[PDB]
């Protein structure tokens, strides 16, 4: 055991002396209280600790205990509904023991060892096991949970207990290699679960946003930024993005999320529908969210908890959703930690090692086939935050060194209460032509076609918007004003996806493709209509303008009744008029 | 196995009982994670030394530490036959089979090439993008960075140059098809899509049995982002010069380079001096770029193509800074032609060129695009610029004369600069070019001669 | 051309690994050949001529009749548990420069991979 | 017309590979036998330079 | 022109100097911080002649 | 003696210990292969050695024996024709004795003693000699490369060898002073060759472009400078002193000229023939430039070893054109010193020594008569760049804009067809009131009048330029488009010149004189066109504007007769119409 | 008091409010006031740019709503308005806009207060 005491304390950091035999990154209980830090910088024999919990009431000379075994996170049954937070504890339970307030120095085990679940063997003695393969199933809620052999563990089998509930630390499969392979297993946070062969995504990702997906998609396995200047749309679009998901598991890491936001988040989930058990969305979510009240390093740690959980579910063969909320977290963490540990800052308070862990976290994500031989995919949607209000900031330029898909949320669109706010002049995607196979195979043949047919509209709208503000378009000719008011409906009823109306909160390919053919009609008719001398003025009064506007006055699951219906009147009752 | 730490944090370690170590020396070490990593003795001291590990420390106790001088200089085994094989920044082949036996073990630090040993090249290549092969003329032993913004593609455009890179058979007056043409790659930080995207266009290229790949990922250490560049180029030196083949080297993600450069920048002793980046940066971008050049007495060459990815569209940013100066003749991409759907989205209006009547446009390089280059410039300008001037002067105000200016803008750009999967030979370029030039009557077409006009009528 | 290249490498490997097999057989019977006293002194030599002061010398006690010359030169020999190397430990502090045969065998493709191959193949 | 061009090429781009596989394998054997009768010679070379 | 000037132009041509300024200024925190640690070295060196 | 070994080798620099007797800024021999250092600090027995060659294998306990010379430049013949280093080592000797690769620890003769040179004595054995007196004439090509007595040394002769070849090491005049005057003689690089007095510049230097003289005049014996942000035409502007300068001695020296730029420019000289000489261009080029393939610390030496070479020439009695190719590179090399020595430079990223060593370089030689009665004139042109892209910084003001001429470049300016390009306004010349005498007498008594008169028109158009970009001309008048079109023609034909073509530029009085008189003509008549009732539209449509637009292609020899026939066409196609 | 809601954007607007938790039409009249002013202030931009106008007759009604919301509603001095008094009279300014051009409020509420 590593038995120092304290030496200096420097804010929420602590430095320690007497520290001999200490490895870089371990479990570090500081003082007798045991606040849980981490050994980061090692100079001499004086090992810099960085405490995830407050250091009010922490004197010097108090015995510092370190395990000399790496910080690992607990992974095993009871993961869903469960909490692992940013500091390795379950809040559900903390709530009851410590009363209304949480009192620092309190710790418990991350994974509740009080839990029991049934064991279904898939192995027998005299088997040959390899890392990541399945030993047994476990039925936990509407999900199937498997018992992943820890990676890098091989050898033969001595016994396998018969079915029945057991405590989730007792051995269910004893190996004949002299290892009683316990039901749960640790796997260090830094370390990432292997892969047999690395692949690339090709299954789409729907999230319940109409325009968002249809113009600039993200694959199932993909990654994108959401930079949102001045405390606008960004902050609760992420809630509306995690509200509905295509992916099987939902892993939501708020990464030291502000307590006034977590309020509505946490309570919403029991009331949200789950589409595999018909109840609480909590039967398919895990909260890795942590409190903002805690210091800076509890918001760095939290991201590294999340991913090693994500991977655990991806290795069982499930589509995994990971949503990091606010890069304003991450920035602040490293911003302040840099001063503490006497690191030399390179530019603007950010440490030289800024895109270091940042890059790699993004890297891990992808649809890939594991060393267990199952296929899951980690899909990422981080919400980017510029502290300064421009992307010139080092913390935001780094989040733009990665590729794939992008999105841009602007302060100005957001005011009008049209969320999602997306700019056709501000994003690009590389999952357009990577997803084109699985489009013209499942979705429809005329879906790689129809998507192009909306883009052109709003292409010309950028170019002409300019001209509009310099001299009105009433002075301009007919055909100039044409596409301008095609454009109206592309915002009025198709950039407003009400998070308070539930027939816009649902969206899918049928509602996609659908309203795309509505718009299509109108475009090709109006272009010919006005070459017969008609003016766009009269047409605003014609019933045809209203008619395309039905997208938020029509259902999701009574939609194929109203689709075809109105569709016809577009090519019918406007060339009569 | 020397024990006694003093500072550990990141890939910079300090450990005592040393003075037997030299500048640029391979050591090994022990860690508490039960693994043996690397170390380059980048700096040396009185009774310690600065070590640079080839992997990130994630565990290193002070009970167990080690140092063992493997070799005095620092090197990599390099042999003639290693084409068809893939590699990584560590330098192990990632193929799955035993590592090949060297012929020379050459240093990874790099030996510079004499400015006396080179001489002006003049044999041009087809890049399959018209715009280059007219305006800048990409010849062997020449650099030409392709400047790329952040939020802009970098991957897309790069691929076009790799599958449509090909010498002229005698369109320049000769070929070099008589000697094997081959390509070298080395990526310095790549994600999940950029990994596979490159590999599947190399099967388009049909080259995976005659190429040397030094892929560095972002899951791979961050320290090998600046090791790998030098390293790769020494396997260029070996195969172009000493085994006479025209090797194309293509370097990408020189922003992920710069991430790793920054690290050593401030975490080491040295202080920043290039507006918040190091001052030994210069040397770091010199040793890299200056190796390349056609040598006079050798048939073969190292043609380097840098592909940047620099933060935003700033020009005060460290990267485009030094890179500009270094290279002779440059190419830019922007967002003017990337909103139109024109791949590649090359824009030469702000771009510059310094070799196009300097051993190129004359010589064994055709003179039939000589006056064309000079003409296209001021002609393309007349275009772009007045698109701006119109929105101030009026809203549609353009005079008899200026009307013509703007008429030649939209046209040239659409046809010409959309290439992509379309290859145009030296002849095919000039024909088409002159027919858009007939939109301007004689008097703006002063620069093209009497011959030229009729030549390509 | 790739299926030709790969097959040559797989066979080429078998030959490299097979020289190591033969060399390691030598090593197991190296104390049994009578050139064993000549090997141990030159390895112990380089250890002391270098940076160490030779505050201690550590070899097996059944290599002790063959390094008793150097018992009296520097320090005293007390086990590696190898019978195939000699540690030496400096007085500059901890130090320790170990010249072991195993290390050098292993590094005989890490610093003279060329030499052996040319004689094997050409 | 495409239909009868494809199956022509396919049936040669298997055979060609197949023939190359017999040379590949045999030339694998041909680098083995040159070394294995000059094998003792290598081992003398390794022994001599590991004893310092 | 009047209308336009009081909105996009004038305060925009302002905010450009301002943005510029502030980033030039803030850059010079790192200057002083580095220069600080430089000082610390220098004194630390003349403090090994007269102590430890 | 000076003895010692390496204590701490860090970076290209070596910090020695045990140094006894070491003196500041003095050449040394470093390592065991000879890398050559400079004492650039003392701290008792440790001196920071700066080692011009990069380190690569050198370690602790290796030799450090200082020679005891004050980084002396070895003056003598063989300078003309032959590449040299900035650290003065012939590249001829390197390529032949190593290979094609530059390796560390290559040491060869600085001044070759593998050559001999034909001696003609002049001085008689009965005479006395004087500092700065000619001892004989060594014939190096068509030039006269005298041999002089090193300043601060005199005696009385007693012998003088008779004509024959002799090695530069052997004496050729001996004295009663204990010395022997050899053609191998030391002069420090930190001490200037003494001058008799300073003279006032009053003859201009012809830099053979009609925009780098005519509009902004440069002086002979002057100093001038041109900048260039981020590769805008920084390198190309020395293709305008390549051979279109009137120097009898051309010294091309670069602080750091990258590999690609010596693939064309450096090989350009043995492939050319100068017309003033009548013989080859490399006969008259010294070559003492440094590569960037050459180490970073060799970049710092460069300047002081070539400036003295420039003085050696100036003394003989020849015009010297020194031009430091990208002087910006010595600054980064100087600035690296701080990092390695534990110091921090001048704030905002400026080099630690500003004025001190810049003002010194420029004023070392320049418009000075010598001890020996000959006319020394040095024309020095700094081809800097701003590292950060700002033309407002200390080092530009102190000695790069307070000189004879200050110039500027824009980025889309040069791309049209101006190679090199200048800003018409923002660029001035300080010296212009002293260049008026020669231009009055030699060229014409209206050459100073017309050159101010052309500049007036060029900068008056700027008056309207602004308003064009404000809201435009909505009223074209006769007095409007007057200045505007004229000025257009002027920027189109008189500032679009190329340096790659010998028809678009060349050193010739009469071409400058001529072109500028054509434009005068077109201008003259135009003012009296409008009054009569001649629309500016028709003024375009005279073919004579096109005649002045085909004066920038005209053959040099043909120009006199060409000009005379064309002056008549103006005056005929104006007064008629 | 000068409050401008157009650069203003709140976190929740349907939480802590709803039918019977405030008033039944609180939830309805929220988004309504927002887009209504918007389309007024918008015009006053474009008027300078071309002629002395930039409006029809179907713009002219949204025009008067930017005067109506002004000194009547936004201004009040320091007088305490009740949650009743607020939304009540907020429907007397919404009489000047066509009820058939409302799309940010439901129809069943048109019949409750006109």
């Amino acid at each position: 055991m590593i038995q120092g005491v304290i030496q200096k304390i420097a804010g929420p950091a602590v430095i320690a002396k007497g520290m001999l035999g200490a490895r870089m990154y371990d479990i570090c209980k500081v003082g007798e209280e045991g606040l849980v830090g981490e050994i980061i910088r090692l100079d001499g024999d004086t090992a810099f600790v960085q405490v995830y919990e407050d250091t009010s009431g922490l004197k010097v000379g108090e015995p510092v205990v370190s395990t000399g075994l790496p910080l690992a996170v607990e992974l095993g049954p009871g993961m869903l509904n469960g909490i692992y937070d940013g500091i390795q504890r379950p809040l559900e339970r903390i709530r009851e023991k410590t009363g209304i307030y949480i009192t620092r120095g309190v710790v418990v085990h991350a994974l509740d060892r009080e839990k029991k679940w049934a064991w279904t063997p898939m192995v027998k003695p005299g088997d040959e096991v390899r890392g990541g393969m399945v030993l047994g199933t476990v039925p936990e809620f509407g999900f199937t949970h498997k018992i992943l052999v820890p990676p890098d563990v091989r050898g033969r089998v001595k016994e396998v207990k018969p079915a029945g509930e057991y405590t989730v630390e007792e051995p269910v499969v004893v190996l004949e290699d002299g290892t009683e392979l316990k039901m749960y297993h640790t796997w260090p946070v830094r370390r990432a679960r292997p892969v047999q062969r690395k692949l690339d995504p090709n299954t789409p990702f729907l999230t319940g946003m109409r325009i968002l997906d249809v113009l600039f998609p993200v694959a199932m396995g993909g990654t994108a930024a959401i930079p949102g200047p001045f405390g606008s749309g960004k902050t609760v679009t992420q809630q509306s993005l995690a509200k509905w998901s295509n992916a099987d598991v939902v892993v939501y890491v708020g990464c030291g999320e502000r307590g006034n936001e977590m309020t509505d988040v946490l309570v919403e989930f029991p009331e949200l529908t789950d589409p595999k058990t018909g109840g609480p969305l909590m039967h398919r979510t895990v909260l890795i969210a942590n409190t903002s009240n805690m210091p800076v390093a509890a918001r760095e740690a939290s991201i590294y908890v999340g991913v090693t959980i994500a991977e655990y579910f991806r290795d069982q063969g499930f589509s995994v959703a990971l949503m990091a909320d606010s890069t304003s977290r991450w920035a602040e963490a490293l911003r302040e930690i840099s001063s503490r540990l006497e690191e030399m800052p390179a530019e603007e308070g950010y440490p030289p090692y800024l895109a270091a862990r940042l890059a790699a976290f993004y890297e891990r994500a992808g649809k890939v086939i594991t060393l267990g031989g199952e296929e899951g995919a980690v899909t990422i949607v981080g919400a980017v935050s510029p502290p300064g209000g421009d992307m010139s900031e080092p913390v935001t330029q780094s989040t733009l060194r990665i590729v794939g898909a992008f999105w841009r949320l602007d302060a100005s669109l957001a005011f009008r209460r049209h969320f999602p706010a997306i700019n056709w002049n501000g994003s690009y995607s590389l999952f357009t032509s990577a997803l084109d196979p699985w489009y013209r195979e499942n979705v429809a043949e005329d879906y790689p076609e129809l998507r192009d047919a909306i883009s052109e509209l709003l292409q010309r709208e950028a170019g002409l918007q300019e001209i509009v503000q310099l001299v009105g378009p009433d002075a301009l000719q007919d055909a100039e004003r044409l596409v301008i008011e095609v454009g109206r409906i592309i915002r009025e009823d198709f950039l407003q996806q009400n998070a308070y109306h539930e027939v816009d909160a649902y969206c899918s390919m049928k509602k996609a493709y659908g309203i795309m053919k509505m718009i299509l009609a109108f475009y090709k008719e109006a272009e010919a209509a006005i070459k017969r001398g008609v003016s766009i003025d009269e047409i605003l009064q014609l019933p045809v303008l209203e008619r395309i506007g039905r997208a938020r006055y029509v259902s999701e699951e009574e939609f194929p009744a109203y689709f075809e219906e109105a569709m016809k009147e577009i090519q019918g009752a406007f060339k009569a008029l | 196995e020397y024990t006694g730490i003093t500072y550990i944090s990141g890939p910079l370690l300090f450990v005592e009982n040393a003075k037997d170590l030299a500048y640029g020396a391979i050591v090994d070490i022990k860690d508490g994670t039960g693994r043996v990593r690397g170390g380059q003795v980048i700096e040396v001291s009185e009774e310690y030394a600065v070590i640079q590990v080839f992997e990130e420390t994630t565990g290193l106790d002070l009970a167990t530490t080690s140092v063992s001088l493997v070799e005095d200089v620092a090197r990599l085994g390099v042999s003639k036959e290693m084409l068809g094989r893939r590699f990584n920044g560590i330098g192990k082949p990632i193929d799955g089979l035993p590592p090949i036996t060297p012929e020379k073990r050459l240093p990874i630090t790099g030996l510079p090439l004499n400015p006396v040993a080179r001489r002006k090249p003049e044999q041009f290549i087809q890049t399959g993008i018209s715009t280059i092969d007219v305006m800048n003329t990409l010849v062997r032993g020449q650099k030409l960075p392709i400047f790329s913004g952040s939020g802009l593609p970098a991957n897309e455009i790069a691929a076009q140059i790799a599958r449509q890179a090909t010498v002229r058979p005698d369109l320049s007056g000769e070929g070099e098809k008589e000697e094997p043409f081959a390509v070298v790659f080395a990526a310095m930080g790549i994600t999940q899509r950029e990994l596979s995207y490159f590999i599947q266009e190399f099967e388009r290229t049909g080259a995976l049995s005659r190429s040397v790949l030094f892929l560095n990922k972002a899951d791979d250490p961050t320290i090998e982002r600046i090791l790998t560049p030098r390293m790769a180029l020494t396997v260029a030196e070996y195969l172009a010069f000493e085994h006479d083949y025209h090797v194309l080297v293509i370097l990408t993600d020189m922003t992920n380079y710069c991430e790793a450069l920054r690290e050593i920048g401030a975490a080491r002793e040295e202080i920043p001096g290039r507006r918040g980046y190091p001052g030994y940066m210069y040397t770091d971008l010199a040793t890299i770029y200056e190796r390349a050049g056609v040598v006079e007495g050798k048939k073969g060459s190292v043609t380097q193509i840098p592909i940047l990815s620099m933060p935003d569209d700033d020009r005060t940013h460290p990267i485009p800074d030094l890179t500009g100066y270094i290279t002779e003749g440059q190419i830019q991409l922007s967002r003017e032609l990337h909103r139109k759907g024109i791949y590649p989205p090359i824009d030469p209006l702000p771009s510059l060129s310094r070799l196009m009547n300097n051993g190129v446009g004359k010589g064994k390089t055709r003179e039939d695009h000589k006056q064309v280059s000079d003409q296209l410039y001021s002609a393309y300008a007349n275009g772009v610029d007045i698109r701006k001037l119109v929105a101030i002067i009026g809203e549609d105000a353009l005079t008899e004369n200026d009307r013509r200016y703007l008429q030649f803008a939209d046209a040239f750009e659409r046809f010409f600069i959309n290439q992509g999967q379309q290859n145009r030979s030296i002849e095919e370029s000039l024909q088409i070019a002159w027919a858009l030039l007939s939109m301007l009557p004689q008097g703006e077409l002063k620069r093209i001669s009497k011959d030229h006009i009729g030549k390509y009528y | 051309e790739l299926l030709v290249a790969t097959a040559r490498t797989q066979a080429r490997g078998e030959v490299l690994e097979e020289v190591r097999r033969r060399v390691r057989e030598a090593l197991e019977a190296l104390p049994q050949k009578p050139e064993w006293p000549e090997v141990v002194r030159k390895l112990a030599l380089e250890a002391l001529e270098a940076l160490p002061g030779a505050k201690a010398l550590v070899a097996n006690p059944e290599d002790l009749p063959h390094l008793e010359a150097m018992a009296r030169e520097r320090g005293v020999e007390l086990e590696p548990a190898l019978r195939l190397g000699v540690r030496a430990v400096g007085a500059e502090g901890k130090t320790q420069v170990e010249n072991s045969l195993l290390a050098r065998m292993d590094r005989a493709w890490d610093a003279m991979s060329s030499k052996v191959a040319q004689a094997l193949w050409g | 017309l495409e239909a009868q061009y494809r199956e022509r090429e396919r049936a040669e781009t298997e055979a060609l590979l197949a023939r190359y596989r017999e040379r590949a394998e045999a030339e694998a054997k041909a680098v083995r036998e040159k070394a294995m009768a000059r094998l003792d010679e290598a081992v003398a070379l390794v022994l001599k330079e590991v004893l310092p | 022109r009047v209308n336009a000037l009081e909105q996009v132009v004038i305060p925009g041509i302002r905010a450009q100097i301002r943005f510029i300024q502030q980033v030039l200024e803030q850059r010079e925190r790192e200057d002083t911080f580095r220069l600080k640690r430089i000082k610390g070295k220098i004194e630390a060196r003349e403090a090994e002649e007269e102590g430890g």
